[PDB]
Parts: C-alpha cells; structure tokens; sequence
C-alpha cells in the first residue's frame, strides 16, 4: 500500500497543521487545504509525493511550533 | 432465589459502573493527550512512508535548514530556505547548486542576518566565522 | 423606479394588457384574491415572469413602524413576494402594551430589526443580492480533516487491502474547505433562473401529482399531537444565541404554540435562515451546507404538514417510498412492487443537477400546494393562502445568513424545513409526469399503432390546451396509464422506473431523452446522460438508487434482492472519523456493528475483493473486544459477569437482518 | 481520577491519607507505606472508610470490599474480600504494577517534620521524583507552619497610620515585616466579613504597629487579624532537564566583535552554546552576572529570561543590563500584589520583550532560547521545579556560589547544612565540579578579598584591585534590645551616626545588618539606603556599612559575613560585635 | 406486607413528583432567562436606528410601508464592501472616496481576511499577492 499511505498521511498532517492553528492564517491555510484536497483526488503516485513535499514543507516552515528534533529522535 | 435476584441485581450495577467508569476514563485521556499523539502519529507515518524527498527535508529540517516558505513545485518559482551553519551549507550547496528535497536549485542570493547580500565566494571554510549567520538562499527550481 | 415603490399592481396590469390580452383567464395581480390553488397557480406563474421587470429591492418584506409601549419598533406588516405579489398581514397592531412570548418570538424571528440596524454590505464575492451586514466584520468558516484512525487502517492493510490494484480502494474522504467556501457554496443559488412555466401543461400535472398523493391524509394537528424527532437540534438565526430547540419547545406551553400556529394563517412570519457548512465525508470536494431554519418556522410547519408527513411514511406499496426500510426484506419488497406488471420492463434512473438549487419557484410552489391539498376540511381558503405566503417567506425565497450577513435567497428549495424530503418528491413526480406529457405529446400520431394510445393522445392535448375545468376522468385514464407502463418509486429525488420498453422504444412513455428536454427547459440544466442509467435485464436491479446497488442472491430457499453499499464507503467510515474520540476504538464497537450490519451483503458478492470487507469487519469487532476485555481486566482484576458482545462476530446476526421475518 | 506511582511510575489509583500532599502510590508501594509507618488512610476514586450508616474506621488493614462498598470487620456483607491483602492494598491497575525498596526513603521522607539536620539531606540525594515530592511536602509544612501564629486584636487606633494590638495568649507572636500579610475582621454579629489586606511594621516609638492597608476602611476596637496561608501548587517539572552534549552550537548566533570587556568569556560561550545545562560557580563580585550580559551580547539573536529568587538580585542583574544591554528590546516582571518596591525603568510587565526578568515564582508560561537562573544558592528544588515548568528553552544557565548564603529553611534549626544540598545544582556543583569556574575579585578592594579568601574560600581569590584604605571595621559590644525575634541594636547605630558627620563623602553608603527590624529603624535614625544581607546577595554598592548586631548562631555565620563584607565596590565600615571575627578580619582599628 | 410495598410504592412516586416539580421550575427559570435575553437583545437594536434618516424615508410613503430591502441601503451609515481581489477593488473602491446607493462614502478602514489592518499604500498591482484576499472595506456616509 504505498498510494493510500500518502492519502492518509495528508489528513494527518493536516490535522496537525490544523491543530498549530494555521487556519488563523487564511492565505496559508487556502494553500494547505488546496494541497490536502490535491492529495486525496490523485491516482499518480508521483504528483501525490510532490503534494505532499510541499504540504510538510508548511509545517517544518514554523520553528518552534514542533519540536522535530525530538519527534524523529524516538526513529 | 430472592437473595440470588439481589447477588444478581447487585452484579449488573457493578458491570456497568465497571464499564462506565472506564469509558469516561480512556475519552478524558484521549481527548487530553491529542496533540501530541497525533504529532506522534504523523512522524510514524511519514518514516513509514520512506520516501527520499521528505526524509531529506526532515533530515535537512533537524539540523536546523528550514524553509521560510511554501516548497513550490513549478520550474522555475522560488524558494527560501535558511542554512545555519556553514556545515549545513557544505551538505546541501556545490558551486551555485542546491540539493533540496531531491532537486536542483539553482541559487540566485544569499543574504545574512543583518540583510546584507553576500557572494558565494565569500563562504569559506576560513571566511565563515566573519559571516553573519543564519544565511537565507534565495534559489529557484531548475 | 421609485426607491420606496412597492406595490406594481398596476404596472403587472398594464403589463398583462399589452402582452397576453387576449389570454382569457382572470389575472390577479395579487395572488390573495385568487379563487383555489389552481388560480395561485396561474396568477403566480404569470408573476414570475412580470417580477423580472421590476427592480430587485423592492421584493422582501415590507417594514413599518409601530410602538411598543411608546418605543418605536420597526416590524414587517408583510411581503412582496416576486411569484405571489403584495401579501398583507391582517392583524398588525400599531399600539401595542406588552409583548408575550408568542409576540417575542415573532419580532425576534423575523429580520426586519436585524437588517433594519445593521450595517449596508456590498459583497462582490457572490451576485445574489446582499441586504445587510449584522457584524462589524464578516466570519470565515472553515472546515477541519477528518481524524484518522491509524488502528484500524493497520488492521486493514494487514488483512491486505489497499494494495496496487485493488478493486476496492479509498475514495470517501473527510475533505477540508478554506475560509470562503460558505459564501462560494451559496453562490450556487446563481443556478436558479426565473422560469416562466407551461401553465396549461403545469396545471394538468398538478392533477395528476395529486393523484399521485391520493391515499394518504393529512390535516392541522393540534401542539400536543406534534413529534419532535431530536429536541437537541439548534434553532436557527437568532434563538440559536440562547439555546437549542429544546429550550423553545419547553417554553411555549400548549396553548402558546397553538396560538402561534393559528397566527401564521392570518399573518406573514418572514424568517432568516442560516447556511451551516457540513462536516461529514464525502467523495467529491466541495462543501456542502445545510440551511437551519428558525425554529418560528419549523414548529409551525410540523403542525401545518406531520399529519400528511407521518402517513406518506407509514404507507408501504406506494410511489414514495419514504418510511420503507431496505432492512428485513424491504427492499425485496420496494423492488417488487415497482415491477407492478409492467410489460416489456427496463429500469431507468435519471439525475437532477443541483436539485436543490436549479428547482424553479414555481414547482416549489406546486410542491407546496400539493402537500396542502388535505386541508379541504380543517383550513378555510385564507388559510391555506397565508400558509402557502409563510412557505415562501419562511423557506424559498427567504433571507438566508451566510456568515455574518444577510443575503437574499433567490428561489429554490431549502435543504432543512419541515418538509423536504416531501416537497422533492413531488417534484421529481411533477417532473416525471411532465416528461410523460410531453414525450406522449410529441409522438408523431399518425404512427401510433395502438389505436387506444392515439386516442389517448388525442384527448391528452384536448384535456390541456383546450379545456379550463379538471376532467377527473382523464386524469383517472392517464394516471392508470403510468402506473400501468411507467411504474416508479421515489425518495425524494432517487427515482427508479420501470418502464415499458416496446412503448418507451415508439415514444409514448419517456425515456431519458425526454427527461433531458424537461430539465433543459424546466429546471435550466443540463442532465448529461453519463449520470441516467438504463438496466435491460431484471435480475439485476436498479443500478444505484439510494446509494446502494443491487443483487439477487440465493436467501433462505428463494432468491431475493439486498442492497449493497460501495465498499470504499464502508472502508471509508472505517478509517476516517470525525470526532478524536471515535478514533479509540474499544469504546465504539457500536459503530462496527453498525457498520457491519450495513456492509453484510458483500458477502454475497462474487468479487471476492467485495466479500473481505464484512470479514474484516467481523475480525475488527472480535479484536476490539478480545483487546477491550484486556483493559477492563487490567483497570481492575475480575473480568465482565456478563457479556454478550460474543455475538456480534458471528454472520447470523447480520443476516437475521435482511430475512423478512420481522 | 488515575494517576503515576512517585516512586515506581507504575498505574494506580490510590493517595495515601495521612501525607500531606497526598501521593499517588501503586499497590505494592501502598502497602508497604501503610504497613510501616502510621499512614493508614487511602484514598482510592472514592475514601476507603466504612460505609457503614455510623462507623469510623479508617485503617486500610481492617476494612473489606463487598458490594459497591468498603465495610469495616462489623458491617461486611457475606461477599467480601479484604483490600489490604496479599501484600497489595487493591486498588485499579492492581496486576499491572512494579514493586519497589525506595519504601525506606518515602517513608522517611512523607513522616518527618523537617526540623532537623538530616531529612534535607534525604529530600536531596533521592531519585527525581522523589525531590519533587520532598520539596512539595516540605512546601506544604512551611505554610502549615504559618498557622502555628498568633492572633491579633486591635486594643485602639492611636492614629490611621498607627494601630495599637495585642496578641493571642500562649501563641507566639508572628515576626512583623511585609513578607506576612493579614486579614482583618469584624466578626461580632454583625458581619464577620473581611475588612481589608493588611501589613504590619513596628513603628519606632510606643508599642504601635504602623499598619498598611489594601482598604480605606477606618477600624475599630473589635477588628481582629488572622494570618494568610498559600496553598502550595503541586509540582511536575523536573529540577534538572537531562544534560545532552552537542556537536555544535544549535539555537544560537555567535557575534561579530563583541566587546573588549567580555573578550576572556569567549570559550564559556561556546561551553554554553555546546552543552543543554551548565553551571558556573565563582566566588564574589567575580564576573557571574556579569558573564549573563556577555551571553547577551555574545548570542544577539537570543533571547533571554533573566531570573531570581530574590528581587534585589534580579534588580542588580536589571541595572547591569541597563548599563550594557539595548533598553528597548528589554523587561521586567512585577506581581500585581508586590508588596515591595522594585526596579523600575524597563518598560514593566512586557514579557514579549527579547531580555525578560523576573522572581523565580512570578515566572510567566514561556519559552526562550537561553535562560539565565542567577543566584541558585538560594533556590530550593520547589524553585528549580517551578522555572523547570514555567520556562521552556534551549538552554539552561545556572550562575551561582554555594559558599554564599542560602535559602533560609525556616524549619531548620537542630544541625547545618553543608551546600552540597541546598539544591540539586548546588549539589551538582559541589559534586562533580562546575562547568564554567571564574576566581579573580574584580568588585571589591584587595584588604576584603585579603580577609574573606581566608574564612571561607581558603586562598583562592587575588583582586584585581589595592588596599584602597576606606576598609575600617571596628568592635564595639553594642548593648541590644530585642524586638518580636529580630533584635535591634541603639548604640552600634549611635555610633554608625557618629561616623556620618565625621566622614562626609559616606553618605551614599547602604547600611547594612543581618536583621530585618533594626533594618526598618536605622532609617528613622540615618536616612540611608538600607539592605538585609539575606537580601543582598548580588548587588555592589560603592560605600557599605555593616552592623553586627547580636552574638548567635545567625549574625556570626561566616557565609553570612562573607556575603555581607563582599558588597563594597570601594569602601567599608563594619561595627562588629565578635572578638574573634573581629580579629579575623585584618581592616584598620578605628 | 401490604404497608411497606404501599410506602415503597408511595416513596417511588413521591421522588417522581419532586422530580417533576424540578423539571418543571427549571423550564420556568429558562424561560425567564431566554425572554430577558430577547427583551435586551431587541432593545439594543432599537438604540442602533438612525432615527434621522429613518424617520424621513417612512413618512415619505404613501402608506408607511417601505421595503425591508432599502432600509439600509438608505439609513445605514456604514458600509462593509468585501472584495475577492484586485480588479474588483480597482472598479469598486478606488482611491479614498468612492460611490454605491447614489451616495458618497469615504473609506473609514480596510482589514483583510485576516481582521488585519492593511493600509491603502499597500493595495497595488504588484503587492496584491502578498495580501490575505478578500478584503474587507468599512466606509461611511458623507
Ligand atoms: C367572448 C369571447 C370568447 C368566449 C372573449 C375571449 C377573449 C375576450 C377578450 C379579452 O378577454 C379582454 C379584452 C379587453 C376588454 O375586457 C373587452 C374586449 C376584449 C378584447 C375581450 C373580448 C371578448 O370578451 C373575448 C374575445
Ligand atoms: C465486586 C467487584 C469484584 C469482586 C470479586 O469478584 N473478587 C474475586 C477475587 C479476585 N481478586 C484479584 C479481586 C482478589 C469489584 C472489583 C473492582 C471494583 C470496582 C473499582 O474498584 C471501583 C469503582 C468505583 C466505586 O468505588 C464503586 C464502583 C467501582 C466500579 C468498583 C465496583 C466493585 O467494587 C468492583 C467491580
Ligand atoms: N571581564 C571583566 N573585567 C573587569 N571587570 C569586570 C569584568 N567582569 C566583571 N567585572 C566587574 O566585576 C563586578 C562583578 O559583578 P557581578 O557579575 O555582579 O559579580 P557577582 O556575580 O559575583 O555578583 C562587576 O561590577 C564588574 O564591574
Ligand atoms: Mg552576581
Ligand atoms: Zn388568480
Ligand atoms: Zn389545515
Ligand atoms: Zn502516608
Ligand atoms: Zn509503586
Ligand atoms: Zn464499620
């Protein structure tokens, strides 16, 4: 299952997106939802991938929202 | 067979208070600990995915070379991403190259913490303690 | 125009006499002088085409300032509505003393304060006229993901599912919509055209609609006699600021609703109605809103339509098959009876675009009138007039609130009144019946064969264009003639035909061609004919109605139809809930066996790829109850005296639910 | 209501009843804690008491379950079993659970009254938890101290800024200062209502106790005060955030040409920048607050809580950073009741500002990405706790002298505490070694560094200064009075007063004595700046003079001494009142 | 026998009444509650008319009634305009004074979708992607 692991990936990303509260920023989250709407309505494996860059690339964007060097620690 | 109708009545109040209880125990923790579950969650996923071009954004993202925008996805539109070392910048930087997210950029500027432009050839491995870190590349998709 | 003008009776007369002079039927500018609902039908059809001269503002209610103990209110003391022109209420009190509960509710309902005291808005976002702006600053509504639920998609695709290829495969997601998505859904109303309609073909149809609708009864029920479904459901704008509509239907005693109730038959009660965004998962990503209207409203609606809206329910044999589960063998028995001896049968489904919002004024008014035909006994004339200006003040033509501001719905039915289901089934009958009208009608006549059809054709179009009075003969002849060959079944817009097809193949019953040309130019859209399916073979099924498709399986020693869902969906509501606490797991094992019970006819599927998901449904309850045990041993250290969760992983509890014993 | 076991981390249910904070404990470990000492009461979602209609037994060890309920031995229903049984006192999570043998520490800890020598040095080597615990209970017993005073009645109203009060008979009386506020009341039929937040100081003639108020409220004859108790916030941080060496600097900029005063601190910055904690131990006036402002103005893009458990030394780090630091991208934090003057030209109460400031307790929930924890002799593991919660940050800077003077720890009184358990890093300094160490006196003149590299820090210290001749210190007995507990000394001022018309340029010179009373009353008599040496600690002044007041156990401690005689940036009088301190010192006669 | 089953029997409905008696003082508290907040809720917009303009445009009907559609098209004193984007801004609202419902309205302020202020330096040709559409503009009458 290698295509809906990113399908999946996306709504979790976004919830954690969502949670960061970057909704309260319009012109970032029309951009988020455009890419998790882009993602779930995709059936190249390829284009999904890039989507999904650019979505995570929002959320490694704000520093300390996330703390990364403690959460990829534990892998 | 009355007092067995009571042993029964008292074991079925006891069953739900059991069950009760627990409900009301594991949603309050739930609902408690959910932003870190699902940050826990989501890093999971995206090691599970094993893709190269997130993992090198992560990996780039621990050391500390951010993004400061969007990651575009069209030839030729722009990204600008923080390097804040020079180590940092020897690992994703050749020449005017730039690999990120397992492509090429091509660096168009790199200014300092103070905005001043900078040149790449003033990025040296003697000259680097003169700079002014944390550069910002200023670089375009090839 | 004169800014302030409202009342162009005059012009809609002049109007009348320079175009349709010699149209010989009385024109009633205002549709409260009119004589029956088939003079409302007339006057207000010739309206909807007059109201498009005249300007825009001049429609909505119409305000006046009276005074409550020496304040000076602004009320509405009426309505100008574009297809039943100036209504006004009949008990308007100028100097008032006090105001009760029933005249709190009325003032704090209707939204000639609200828009009369708040801000002018120019929303360039939409093209529907914007009245008012309540808030200093107007509200963007998101709508969050989905949350998944990451245990149970690992016991999926440890199964082996979602692999490359599969057959079955998420598509139902939760899909998220950014902050103008409200104000771009209801821009939708854009769809909705004033259409003009047949009047002496729509005045037919009525009749047979009517006969449609034949068996059942309805009336006024008093306020104890009225069901509330869901008392936790909120009330709409602006009582939702203060409570749910439990808190006003446990104010208002009896006597208080019946009050209410017997003032609308005498009043206009102009109402705002808010666009709420939906979160719930769906296959395609646009958002989708529900319009929740005032609780003024849908209490006086329920008295007005639960008689004859609790009776279309509990008929079973019937066209609208509302209130007939497809559980326990009913929808054997909903498919059994739409093969009523049909001839030569082929199933036929079609697909209203934007159902919702295309649907013109006039056949929302004819729905209307339609559900209002069971009043010849309980309701005078005047009555049923005010009932049917409180519709289309309350429901078609209201002012809905979209994020902090007051727009103008233009037409169209409202997704959330006291009847909607109701009022889209007859409108998908009346559309039904128009197709057959005119597909009859535009049959050449001299090739007709059947010496009885042309015939029927012959006194069909006599019976429109050339009579005034209702044959009731006729209309008994040609309404046995559908039900003969062209037998249906409707929820509201999910129809299933079962034509004729010898007759349907020399045009005299339609085929979807014909449903093409209605739509086109009775709706103003365009059904493409990759939504209408067409099954030649019954052993079959309708290819999709409600959602679920249809096989014939071996049952018991017979063999019977079962619904079956799209497995994605099933998987879908699986792996993507939409509250954190769904997500756990042992708590909800109710939604695994109701998701099961739902998902039990894959088994019977030949895709064995269909056949997995009632498994997998089936190992994920006994799974989650097995590692549900674990934790309550755990959380103390004696296990459950009692438990019968041991039979919700067996299959004979899910198929005792499609046996037709019960 | 679930909940972590302190000294396993196994699930459980239960609070033991008869310790203050009530711990949560697993089943194994309750047992062993009620079967051992007196503890006998548990708490599991609801009391372990009889539910009989009237019954009061309470031990763990007597009652059963049956039913829905916990029956003593004399109300049991037929179906019953025994909760303190097996070796476990059931509770939930009974067979998910890890024994422990820390049972002979937890006990030691949750039992003793604090009062002598030994149990600090227990609530200070344990595991973590364990700390957090021993301070939490040790909290809890300080403020339940408090209600061991006395209560006040007020016998007339001499003037309104002047009561008159009498104190409750056989309860002692509470020491008057602005630490220990009071409520008044009214209570005699007729409204015993709270009438106003007051504080208390004993005014210098008559028996009047010059009150300020909250209120405006004018009191009568039958107005009466009773104390105020705080209810001790339970705790959850760690003291010490677990030490990570890095590879290279992470969260910090360096700086181009820093300054040529902080150009010998360069190599501790990049130790700071490295590591996740460091500390730095360094005797007096030896570069230590100062090195905080070098990290400013090493990292620029760094910003930096400044923190304290006093407020003089977090208003001596405010007027450094007033000197270096830009005042603009700059803070301070005052508590709304703030019964103390602080410093004030920071724009105040901004804790968005880059460099914020603060008192350990006030400490608001932030982050940073240095965080400077100055003074650390005087912080308690409750205070490392506390900014461990509030402060989230990068990195961690622990400045401080353990041979200064510490936390006072009222309860003490029958022992001494040697500084390797003041605190956790106090320990950790006195342990393994500071990380960052800087010896060289460069505030005070050489004759002090030449007498206090003698008492406490055996020949370590050279100045960076001479014998600047302004070093007098002088005996005279000085014949005390005594107030409530803080005694007060007339002739030693008198003569303090002599050596202020005869020497002009000392009238700037900040008096200071160990007491708080005499304090308050040398200003009535002198008119100085006035300072107790507990609350000195970290600020210079150009002129000090110091009087011992009392020969005891409290005015002749050497560390108290030393950080009194260490303040003076030029020059010093110190009218002492022992002979042989006297003669340790080496000052001129006078 | 017969007494103590009439007093349990009379004790279950004795707690029922008094549970009534509760259901139905709570419903008359709400009620209170919900026709004060109604009452103040229409008192409030009763002190927001523009009582001038109002006054004026319904004593100039002919039988009272003017439609609800044009009360604030002329009695409001604000006017909110939400723009999706720059074409639309340059055709609607240009420059500090502009004109809807034949009269002239000077633009108090303009937020975007954010509730962020954004100076009217700012809405350019070149900066209109940098600013969170649409955007909210609040004038008022002249
Ligand atoms: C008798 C005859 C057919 C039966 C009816 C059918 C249509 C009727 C005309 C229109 O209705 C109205 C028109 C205006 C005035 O009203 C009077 C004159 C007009 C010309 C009418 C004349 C007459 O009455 C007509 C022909
Ligand atoms: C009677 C029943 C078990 C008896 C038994 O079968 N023993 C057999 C021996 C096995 N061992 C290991 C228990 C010994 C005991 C065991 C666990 C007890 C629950 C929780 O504690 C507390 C909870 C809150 C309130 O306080 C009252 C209700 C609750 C739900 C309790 C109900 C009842 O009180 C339970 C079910
Ligand atoms: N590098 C230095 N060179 C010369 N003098 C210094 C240096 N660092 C600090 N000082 C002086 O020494 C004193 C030490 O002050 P401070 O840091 O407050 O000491 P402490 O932390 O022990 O209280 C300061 O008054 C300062 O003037
Ligand atoms: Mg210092
Ligand atoms: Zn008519
Ligand atoms: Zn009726
Ligand atoms: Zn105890
Ligand atoms: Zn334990
Ligand atoms: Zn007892």
């Amino acid at each position: 299952s290698k295509m809906s692991d990113v399908k999946c990936t996306s709504v979790v990303l976004l919830s954690v997106l969502q949670q960061l509260r970057v909704e309260s920023s319009s012109k970032l989250w029309a951009q988020c939802v455009q890419l998790h709407n882009d993602i779930l309505l995709a059936k190249d494996t390829t284009e999904a991938f890039e989507k999904m860059v650019s979505l995570l690339s929002v959320l490694l964007s704000m520093q300390g929202a996330v703390d990364i060097n403690k959460l990829c620690e534990e892998m | 067979d009355r007092d067995a109708a009571m042993q029964r009545k008292l074991e079925k109040m006891a069953d739900q208070a059991m069950t009760q209880m627990y409900k009301q125990a594991r949603s309050e923790d739930k609902r408690a600990k959910v932003t870190s579950a699902m940050q826990t969650m989501l890093f999971t996923m995206l090691r599970k995915l094993d893709n190269d071009a997130l993992n090198n954004i992560i990996n780039n993202a621990r050391d500390g070379c951010v993004p400061l925008n969007i990651i575009p996805l069209t030839t030729a539109a722009k990204l600008m991403v923080v390097i804040p070392d020079y180590n940092t910048y020897k690992n994703t930087c050749d020449g005017t190259t730039f690999t990120y997210a397992s492509a090429l950029w091509e660096i168009q500027q790199v200014v300092d913490a103070d905005s001043k432009i900078v040149q790449l050839s003033e990025i040296s491995m003697d000259n680097s303690p003169n700079l002014a870190w944390p550069l910002i590349v200023t670089a375009l998709r090839a | 125009w004169d800014l302030l003008k409202y009342d162009f009776t005059e012009e809609r007369l002049k109007l009348f006499d320079r175009y349709f002079k010699y149209w010989d039927q009385t024109y009633h500018p205002n549709c409260v002088n009119c004589l029956d609902d088939r003079c409302i039908l007339h006057c207000a059809n010739f309206n909807v085409l007059f109201s498009t001269v005249f300007p825009p503002t001049s429609f909505g209610p119409l305000v006046r300032k009276i005074f409550v103990d020496g304040v000076p209110f602004v009320v509405s003391t009426g309505y100008h509505f574009r297809e039943l022109g100036v209504v006004h209420n009949q008990d308007v009190n100028l100097h008032s003393s006090r105001l009760s509960f029933k005249e709190l509710l009325v003032y704090a309902a209707d939204p000639a304060m609200h828009a009369a005291s708040g801000n002018l808005l120019l929303d360039k976002r939409t093209t529907c006229f914007s009245v008012a702006a309540l808030t200093n600053n107007v509200a963007f509504q998101t709508v969050k993901p989905g949350n998944f639920n990451k245990d149970f998609y690992d016991f999926a695709v440890s199964k082996g599912f979602f692999k490359e290829g599969s057959s079955v495969e998420l598509k139902h997601f939760f899909f998220a919509q950014d902050g103008n998505a409200a104000i771009s859904d209801y821009d939708y109303y854009r769809y909705n055209l004033p259409t003009m309609c047949d009047i002496r073909q729509l005045l037919f149809v009525v009749e047979v609609v009517d006969k449609y609708f034949d068996c059942y009864d309805g009336g006024c029920i008093n306020a104890n006699q009225v069901i509330v479904n869901n008392l936790d459901k909120s009330a709409g704008f602006p009582f939702n600021k203060w409570g749910k509509a439990r808190l006003y239907y446990d104010s208002m005693s009896y006597e208080d609703q019946d009050a209410l109730f017997a003032y609308t038959k005498r009043n206009v009660i102009p109402t705002i109605t808010q666009m709420n965004l939906k979160y719930a998962i769906s296959a395609k990503n646009r958002a989708r809103t529900v319009a929740g209207v005032s609780i003024c409203s849908t209490m006086t609606n329920r008295q007005f339509h639960q008689k004859l809206l609790k009776s279309i329910a509990a008929t079973r044999g019937a066209t609208v098959v509302i209130g007939t589960s497809k559980f326990y063998g009913g929808w054997h028995n909903m498919l059994k009876t739409v093969y009523s001896d049909v001839e030569n049968p082929h199933l036929m489904g079609w697909d209203y675009p934007k159902c919702d919002r295309a649907m013109p004024n006039m056949l929302r008014i004819m729905a209307s009138l339609v559900l209002a035909r069971k009043h010849t006994t309980c309701c005078s004339l005047s009555h049923r007039f005010y009932r049917l200006a409180n519709e289309c003040a309350q429901v078609l033509s209201e002012m809905v609130m979209c994020g902090g501001s007051l727009y103008v719905k233009p037409g169209g039915t409202s997704s959330g009144d006291a009847t909607t289901a109701y009022a889209n089934s007859v409108f998908n009958i009346c559309q039904a019946v128009t197709a057959n009208v005119n597909a009859l009608l535009s049959t050449d006549g001299n090739k007709i064969a059947d010496k009885y059809v042309r015939n029927l054709q012959h006194r069909l179009y006599e019976c429109l264009y050339r009579n005034r009075d209702v044959d009731t003969d006729f209309v008994n002849e040609f309404y046995a003639y559908l039900r003969k060959h062209f037998s249906m079944m409707i929820l509201s817009d999910d129809a299933v035909v079962c034509f004729n097809s010898t007759y349907a193949s020399q045009g005299l019953v339609a085929s979807i061609k014909n449903f093409k040309s209605v739509l086109y130019y009775q709706n103003n859209v365009f059904m493409s004919e990759a939504k209408c399916w067409t099954e030649t073979d019954l052993t079959k099924g309708p290819h999709e109605f409600c959602s679920q498709h249809t096989m014939l399986v071996k049952q018991g020693d017979d063999y019977v139809y079962l619904p079956y869902p799209d497995p994605s969906r099933i998987l879908g509501a699986g792996c993507f809930v939409d509250d954190i606490v769904k997500t756990d797991g042992t708590l909800m094992i109710e939604r695994f066996v109701s998701l099961a019970i739902d998902a039990y006819p894959l088994t019977k599927h030949p895709n064995q790829e269909y056949a997995d998901v009632f498994h997998l449904y089936l190992q994920y309850i006994r799974k989650l109850h097995d590692e549900l045990t674990g934790h309550m041993l755990d959380m103390y250290s004696v296990m459950l005296t009692n438990d019968n969760t041991s039979r919700y992983w067996e299959p004979e509890f899910y198929e005792a639910m499609y046996t037709p014993h019960t | 209501a679930v909940g972590a076991c302190v000294l396993c981390n196994s699930q459980t249910s239960l609070r033991c009843g008869a310790c203050i904070r009530r711990p949560f404990l697993c089943c194994k470990c309750c047992y062993d804690h009620v079967i051992s000492t007196s503890h006998k009461l548990v708490l599991s979602v609801n009391p372990y008491v009889c539910n009989a209609p009237g019954c009061d037994v309470t031990d763990v060890t007597q009652l059963y379950l049956g039913g829905m309920s916990y029956y003593c031995k004399s109300h049991k229903p037929p179906i019953s079993f025994p909760l303190c049984a097996n070796g476990q006192v059931f509770g939930l999570y009974k067979n998910t659970c890890v024994g422990s043998d820390n049972v002979t520490d937890f006990n030691a800890i949750a039992t003793c009254d604090w009062t002598n020598a030994g149990d600090y040095i227990l609530a200070n080597t344990c595991t973590e938890r364990l700390k957090l615990f021993a301070a939490e209970t040790l909290k809890a017993t300080e403020e339940t101290f408090k209600l061991s005073y006395g209560i006040a009645t007020v016998r007339e109203v001499l003037s309104d800024r002047e009561l008159h009060l009498s104190w409750e008979v056989g309860k002692p009386r509470p020491p008057l200062n602005r630490n220990y506020v009071f409520t008044g009341y009214r209570v005699t039929k007729n409204s015993k209502v709270q009438i106003g937040e007051y504080t208390f100081e004993k005014g210098d003639y008559g028996d009047a106790v010059v009150y300020r108020g909250t209120t405006t409220y004018k009191l009568n004859v039958g107005d009466y005060f009773v104390l105020t108790s705080h209810t001790v916030m339970p705790l959850s941080a760690p003291t010490l955030v677990p030490q990570e060496h890095y590879v290279r600097i992470t969260g910090l900029y360096p700086t181009l040409n820093i300054s040529d005063e902080f150009s010998s601190n360069v190599a501790n910055y990049q130790k700071v920048g490295m590591q996740k904690y460091s500390t730095l131990q360094g005797p007096p006036g030896t570069g230590k607050s100062h090195f905080a402002i070098g990290l400013a103005l090493y990292y620029p893009s760094a910003r930096i809580v400044y923190t304290a458990c006093s407020h003089a030394a977090v208003d001596a780090l405010c007027e450094k950073a007033l000197k270096y630091l830009p005042i603009d991208k700059c803070s301070r934090i005052i508590p709304a009741r703030a019964r103390v003057e602080c410093f004030d030209k920071f724009k105040v109460n901004s804790t968005l500002e880059q460099y914020v400031f603060c008192t350990v307790n006030a400490l608001p929930e932030t982050t940073a990405d240095i965080v400077v924890f100055d003074e650390i002799s005087m912080a308690t593991n409750y205070d490392l706790s506390v900014v461990n919660a509030r402060l989230r940050a990068k990195h961690y800077v622990y400045i401080g002298d353990p041979a200064q003077l510490p936390a006072p720890r009222t309860l003490l009184t029958k022992g001494t505490l040697e500084p390797e358990y003041f605190n956790s890093v106090c320990r950790l300094m006195k342990t393994i070694g500071p990380d960052m160490f800087l010896g060289t006196c460069r505030r005070c003149p050489a004759e002090i560094v030449d007498t206090v590299s003698a008492l406490v820090y055996d020949n370590k210290l050279k100045a960076h200064k001479d014998k600047s001749a302004q070093c007098f210190k002088m005996f005279y007995k000085g014949v005390i009075t005594h107030d409530v507990s803080s005694a007060i000394n007339r002739p030693q001022i008198g003569v303090v007063r002599e050596f202020l018309t005869r020497n002009p340029a000392w009238r700037k010179a900040v008096f200071i004595s160990p007491y708080n009373s005499q304090n308050a009353v040398a200003s009535k008599i002198l008119g100085l700046p006035t300072q107790t040496v507990d609350s000195s600690q970290g600020s210079e002044y150009d002129y000090v003079i110091f009087t011992q007041t009392t020969e005891t156990a409290h005015s002749c401690n050497v560390n108290r001494f030393n950080v009194a005689i260490t303040r003076a940036k030029v020059g010093i009088l110190c009218i002492m009142s022992d002979r042989d301190l006297y003669d340790k010192l080496q000052f001129t006669s006078l």
